[PDB]
RNA sequence: GGGGCCUUAGCUCAGCUGGGAGAGCGCCUGCUUUGCACGCAGGAGGUCAGCGGUUCGAUCCCGCUAGGCUCCACCA
RNA sequence: GGGGCCUUAGCUCAGGGGAGAGCGCCUGCUCGCAGGAGGUCAGCGGUUCGAUCCCGCUAGGCUCCACCA
RNA sequence: GCACCUCGAUGUCGGCUCAUCGCAUCCUGGGGCUGUAGUCGGUCCCAAGGGUUGGGCUGUUCGCCCAUUAAAGCGGUACG
RNA sequence: CCGUAAACGGUCCUAAGGUAGCGAAAUUCCUUGUCGGGUAAGUUCCGACCCGCACGAAAGGCGCAACGAUCUGGGCACUGU
């Protein structure tokens, strides 16, 4: 569960998701991670249900980095009301994912464990995933 | 008891001691006694009103009746109609067990208008009923009847009082010897009970005073000393006192020639209802208050027991298994033949020169193998039962030790030790859901003693309050209130003192040279992780005490 | 048909997430009470709806059968 | 679900410069006194030098509506 | 939810009568897996051919109950 | 509002806070309240519990013989409803 505890405005514009991803894009901490392929809204609970996922079959190894954080909050308005009348009141936050950006992030582990942890925890996330691992050149 | 000659003596005393006076303070901490606090001529008095069923009294008490919760209805009322007023006169009505108080209380629109509170002791029919003197209705009672429940003599709330049925005899005091043996007709031997059934506010223990006082039943022998005994009450003369013959204890405001005992004098009756009811009264109040609490710790008490005879019956099951995994071992030793329906089939000794009779085990039809293999299997489960029953059993042991502990510290504890120990039972789990109050002495030679009644206060008495080289007390294998002694040296007589205190907050308060340790402070250590009152010591030294309750009274410091 | 909660002493009901079954009313025994049906302790009653799996012990965990409440939408 | 009024001692209620009564508990004093235990002022966060006092929100307690097919 | 069609009229619930259509199948027919010993079952397939009730309560659909049945199936057709 | 077993006590407020008698009503959202009767089965009816959103004493309260082209339940006879 993860939330911003103060915000500056309780109530923001959804905003665009075109382009690939500004930053994150480069596995520099773990060994292996998640690369997104296409761009919607990752709400905090899949990013928990992501990270027990991995959590549980690592029971014994290093540390999960989670790369992304829900600092967007989204408006719902109330059930059964007409259109208008003000803006509805926030319900949940979300992280702006963009393509080609690193999502979470595993060292420590040996390479079938990390790669089962990863395809568990892209079976939670509403996003096309891939497996991409940190190049040496270098 | 405190029969009518008993309350004809209470009137005396209590119109000797409060004539006029101002009922400042009106206090009922428990569901029979009420406190008036009399400001009389001189200093301050506190007369106790109590309607028990079975401890009803009444006289000035002098120690303090501490917890003042929040006060019942009864006592707001009288705090409404009687505070602020003056006593005009306490007169009995005529010699029955009934005291009339006559209240001449200013009412709370400024005029006066008197009120007369009527005090009945009859055990367990005893109540307390204010009237407004003028129409004699009844304003409030202590105990609310209906009228179906004791349909004579209700008692509401604006219905006019009625006074308790007559009894049928003659007034005992100033009736002539004539009158007193025209009427008893002694014919077979039913003296006392003829005395009392034909005498008013006679209790059992004065005729079986009396027919003692007589000597020889005889028809002038018998009525003389009858005569003698009620002038002398007539005329005053009181010589109150405690007789007892084995443990179970008397009063009366007369001296005993029969059932002769230990008998201690007291100057007047106030001090001998304060040390008679000393134990008793505090005794039926933390039962009445706690009593759920006390049932379900003997309740898993009598579980933990059961339990432990049920653990060591399966302790016998585990020498039981192992000729089952013998009688295994042999079938499969043997399993080559008959396999099908295969039952009493005997089995040659594989083990010892004895060459045992031929045995004939019994299989149901699952398999050959896996019968024999079920026996081995019940034998693995026997091993592990070996192990955890007798874990089982160390943890039934150590929560008997302490639910002993907590039936002590229940047992010797006051209305607000048993609510603190309520409150640490629930902590526990056990019971469904910032420096406290203790109870400190003051020895002979000024020096303080403290005594923790409960393992909440025990606990951080030893390990918050206490220095270092205070002498520290319990009894020797029997559970008991932890003692300190709050100075650098402790005198010979303080030790002693505080050993008697100890030994009379003990399970052992009935028992005689109790024995009972002393040590510093520093020498007691708890483990981590057990169950919270448990204190253990070495290096400690042993004395002979005798739990008598006199020294506990006299070393008071409130 | 879909979800949920229970079947516990003669009655009304707790029992904490497996450590060994109880409160009140009700029926008896004994004590006590001068007197107005005002008090105390001690006994029973339960296969915890019925059966069989798990483990060292099961109301509690599990499967299979009898039962009772809830919970589900109109409308003009 | 939508407006309006409150959440303050154990109970009931008054009240920008640092907050109180009656009842309930005590304290010595012979129908009234002079004093003490108990207050996250329901909680968060902004404006300044400080908030019970001003504000945006969360739970709670009252009051008025939730009508036309 | 929106207000696109109708305010120089598109009669709106529940029942009666007459039906028709789609299976995401209630039974009957043919199967797979079962922790399916047999009867009875559970789940998932193929299958609309036919049939899918008489009452008490309430205007009621729905719902509860009584007695059956092989079952008393969901919906659409201007909530036919 | 808070306690205490209608009734009493503490506090705010007003002019004072519902007496007798009725009560799931031509009045009750929850709700087909609970129990019993009537039927095999009764969201209607009848008799009690008060838990009266939101009965109540001449905009009268509670009963009441006879009466009604009145309303709501249940039986006998009777029949193509």
């Amino acid at each position: 569960m993860l939330l911003p505890k103060r915000v500056k405005y309780r109530r923001e514009h959804r905003g665009k998701m075109r382009g690939r991803a500004k930053g994150g894009t480069e596995v520099h901490f773990g060994e292996f991670g998640i690369q997104a392929l296409e761009a919607s809204w990752i709400t905090n609970r899949q990013i928990e249900a992501a990270r027990i996922a991995m959590t549980r079959y690592m029971k014994r190894g290093g540390k999960v980095w989670i790369k992304i954080f829900p600092s967007k909050p989204y408006t719902a308005k109330p059930l059964e009301v007409r259109m208008g009348s003000g803006k509805g009141a926030p319900e949940g936050w979300v992280a702006v994912v963009k393509p080609g950006k690193v999502l979470f992030e595993i060292s420590g582990v040996s390479e079938e464990v990390a790669r089962e942890a990863l395809r568990l925890a892209s079976h939670k996330l509403p996003i096309k995933t891939k497996f991409v691992k940190r190049e040496e050149i270098g | 008891s405190f029969d009518g000659m008993f309350t004809y003596g209470m009137t005396h005393e209590l119109n000797e001691k409060i004539m006029g006076g101002r009922i400042t303070k009106i206090h009922q901490p428990y569901k029979h006694d009420v406190i008036f606090h009399i400001r009389a001529k001189g200093k301050n008095q506190k007369l106790l009103l109590s309607a028990h069923p079975s401890y009803s009294r009444v006289h000035i008490t002098a120690q303090a009746y501490e917890n003042p919760s929040e006060p019942p209805m009864f006592c707001m009322l009288l705090r409404k109609h009687i505070e602020g007023g003056f006593i005009e006169k306490i007169e009995q009505a005529g010699l029955d067990r009934i005291m009339i108080f006559h209240i001449k209380s200013r009412n709370e629109i400024g005029d006066e208008t008197v009120r007369k509170l009527y005090v009945e002791i009859m055990g367990r029919h005893s109540n307390i009923i204010l009237t407004d003197a003028a129409e004699n209705v009844i304003i409030d009672g202590l105990k609310h009847l209906s009228p179906s429940m004791n349909s004579y003599r209700t008692v509401l709330p604006g219905q006019d009082y009625k006074l308790p049925p007559a009894q049928d005899k003659i007034s005992p005091l100033e009736a002539s010897e004539d009158d007193i043996l025209r009427h008893l007709s002694f014919q077979e031997g039913r003296l006392d009970k003829q005395i009392v059934d034909h005498f008013s506010g006679v209790s059992p223990l004065f005729a079986k005073e009396a027919v003692h006082r007589a000597g020889l039943a005889n028809k002038v022998t018998l009525p003389k000393a009858l005569l003698a005994l009620f002038a002398e009450v007539k005329e005053h003369r009181f010589i109150p006192n405690i007789t007892t013959v084995n443990g179970k204890e008397y009063f009366y405001l007369l001296e005993l020639t029969h059932l002769k005992g230990e008998a201690r004098r007291f100057d007047s009756l106030s001090e001998l209802l304060d040390r008679f009811y000393f134990g008793k009264a505090e005794r039926d109040r933390v039962k009445q208050q706690a009593q759920d609490l006390e049932r379900f710790v003997v309740n898993e008490r009598k579980k933990n027991a059961n339990k432990i005879k049920k653990l060591e019956k399966t302790l016998e099951y585990s020498e039981n298994a192992k000729e089952f995994q013998l009688y295994g071992e042999l079938l499969t030793a043997n399993l080559y033949m008959l396999k099908k329906g295969d039952k009493q089939a005997e089995v040659i000794n594989y083990y010892d020169e004895e060459s045992p009779t031929i045995t004939i085990p019994l299989n149901p039809n699952k398999t050959p193998s896996e019968n024999a293999q079920a026996y081995f299997t019940k034998y693995q489960k026997a091993k592990n039962s070996v192990a955890v029953v007798e874990e089982q059993i160390r943890l039934a042991q150590e929560e008997i030790e302490y639910f002993d502990q907590l039936i002590q510290q229940l047992s010797s504890a006051s209305p607000r030790d048993i609510s603190e120990i309520r409150e640490e039972l629930v902590e526990g789990k056990y019971l469904r859901p910032h420096n406290p109050v203790l109870e400190t002495y003051e020895s002979t030679s000024g020096l303080t003693i403290l005594v923790g009644k409960n393992n909440r206060q025990n606990e951080y008495l030893t390990t918050r309050v206490a220095a270092r080289d205070d002498i520290w007390l319990h009894t020797k294998d029997i559970p008991g209130s932890h003692v300190v002694i709050r100075s650098s040296e402790p005198d010979e007589q303080t030790i002693m003192e505080a050993a008697t205190i100890a030994a009379y907050f003990s399970k052992a308060k009935d028992s005689s040279s109790v024995p009972v340790d002393y040590t510093k402070i520093r020498h007691v250590k708890k483990p981590n992780g057990a169950k919270p009152g448990f204190v253990t010591y070495d290096s400690q030294h042993t004395v002979f005490v005798t739990p008598d309750a006199d020294t506990v009274i006299k070393l008071k410091k409130s």
